[PDB]
């Protein structure tokens, strides 16, 4: 993806 | 010696069950105010969440929902909460199940045993200034394993909108899969959880929960303690590799644990092989 | 005479609402689902966009004349104790805009009465002639918030085909609340031609003008034990009077068999 | 008017 994402 | 100052009595402005003070004993940064505190998720464009009450799966318990016949429990194999509202010892902390709490369609009472997250924050927390990770959140009391801490609250947005957000420090994906997937962005609108730092040695875990609706696109993210937490300890979760793969080019992890996997040193060793 | 239910709301209100019957053998009514907030059974898409909210910039308690949320109803209509002002228009009430999640003020500001829920002690009881009713278990000063008319939100067209039209409340293209299948304590509040409460349109967390929330406030001081009631209005009685007539028993009653009969003698 | 009875403000 293009942006950082926190995720479980 | 710089004094520790109380710089906000309650960052939640009365919206949580308890006050959440902010202190700073480290530098001159005043109480962060570049965001709107909200206690429940908000929307800034139409999400068309399914709120049809007749679509809810619900229980027929004339009990406190502690029997193996509670349907809401069975939608996660069993109710995962013990009599004090804590996740069972046996709760899978590696790959947590989806939790279905009781809702307005259930026959049970509002104080049934399957309503922990919807009852809100009970533990005493504090926003504080850390040495190296800006603001953080810590416990002002001991917190046993399995206790509900708080929810990751923010602005619900689509995957595509999350892809063009400038600041990607506060984006939390609701689903790791392809396609029609949504995110919580706590940049502009969020609660205390937006200040919770990444730790490579985490003490809280995020769990997907359903309460008043059961639209599977929009689970609510609930943090529970993954072990006993001592008074004064900083709270933190593992943000995951979908964060660090992007963010490690801009900064590295300052958590300081011996197990840290995202420090300059850890990354440098891995570049070597 | 007998307490037949400790809390008809099953813990969903701030306080318990007991049910008693000293009149007949009818048990606690249970042919509806008690809910404390309005529910939907079809797509309404209530506008919940937080950027659409008009909101204030107050960092006081919202008691000043500069609160915008107050100005959207000309002024805030609440006094320091959460009661409507003496001067509040009880005949044609204005729309009330409470403070919301976009306001800079604290959750305990003075412009948040309805959203704080029921504070008065109420009781569901069996009446002599109007089935179940609701009464006060304490004195209640004029202007005090009592409870909200909560139910299932439906379109005008759906309300037109509902078989049971005893619990339909028009909001104002109009929508309605039907408290037949889903409702709260307010569904038990009877019509009185001598009313002591009045319904007011209120906006709290959203400002979708299709969907005002209906709040009941006392229209005078109410004594302990008095039955609560409001004037249902002529959009109810024009249809309903063909099936039954008003049993309120007041000398001012305008919808009894006798009152209606006397008016037909307009000849 | 309308087919069904409606309480109103
Ligand atoms: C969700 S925010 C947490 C609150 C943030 N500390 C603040 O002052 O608002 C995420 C950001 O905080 C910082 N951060 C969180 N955990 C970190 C860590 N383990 N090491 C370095 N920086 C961290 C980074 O700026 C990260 O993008
Ligand atoms: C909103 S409900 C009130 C609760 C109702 N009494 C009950 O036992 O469920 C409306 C219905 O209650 C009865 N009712 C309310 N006010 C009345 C009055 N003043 N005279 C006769 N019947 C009344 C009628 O059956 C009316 O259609
Ligand atoms: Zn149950
Ligand atoms: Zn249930
Ligand atoms: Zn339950
Ligand atoms: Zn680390
Ligand atoms: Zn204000
Ligand atoms: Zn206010
Ligand atoms: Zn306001
Ligand atoms: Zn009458």
């Amino acid at each position: 993806k293009q942006t950082a994402r926190m995720s479980t | 010696i710089r004094t520790e100052k109380i710089i906000c009595r309650d960052v939640a402005r009365g919206y949580e069950n308890v006050p959440i003070p902010c202190v700073n004993g480290v530098d001159g940064e005043p109480c962060p105010e570049d965001y709107k505190y909200i206690s429940e998720n908000c929307e800034t464009s139409t999400m068309n969440i399914d709120r049809n009450i007749t679509h809810l799966q619900h229980c027929t318990c004339v009990d406190d929902c502690s029997s193996s016949n509670c349907l809401c429990g069975q939608l996660s194999i069993r109710c995962w909460y013990d009599k004090d509202g804590r996740l069972l010892q046996e709760f899978n902390k590696i790959e947590p199940p989806l939790i279905f709490e009781c809702n307005q369609a259930c026959s049970c009472w509002r104080n049934c045993k399957n309503r922990v997250v919807q009852s809100g924050i009970k533990v005493r927390l504090q926003l504080y200034r850390t040495a190296k990770m800006g603001w953080g959140v810590r416990a002002l009391q001991t917190i046993p394993q399995g206790t509900f801490i708080c929810e990751y609250v923010g602005e619900l947005i689509s995957d595509a909108e999350a892809d063009v957000r400038e600041d990607d420090s506060y984006l939390f994906d609701l689903d790791n899969k392809d396609g029609e997937v949504y995110c919580i962005d706590a940049r502009y609108y969020g609660n205390i959880s937006r200040f919770i730092n990444h730790l490579c040695d985490p003490n809280i875990i995020p769990v997907r929960v359903f309460m008043l609706h059961q639209d599977l696109r929009f689970p609510r993210i609930a943090f529970f303690s993954s072990r006993d937490i001592r008074t004064g300890e900083e709270l933190g979760f593992d943000y995951g590799d979908r964060f660090w793969d992007i963010k490690s080019k801009y900064f590295t992890c300052q958590c300081g644990s011996e197990k840290c996997k995202h420090s300059a040193e850890a990354i440098a060793l891995e570049q070597s092989r």
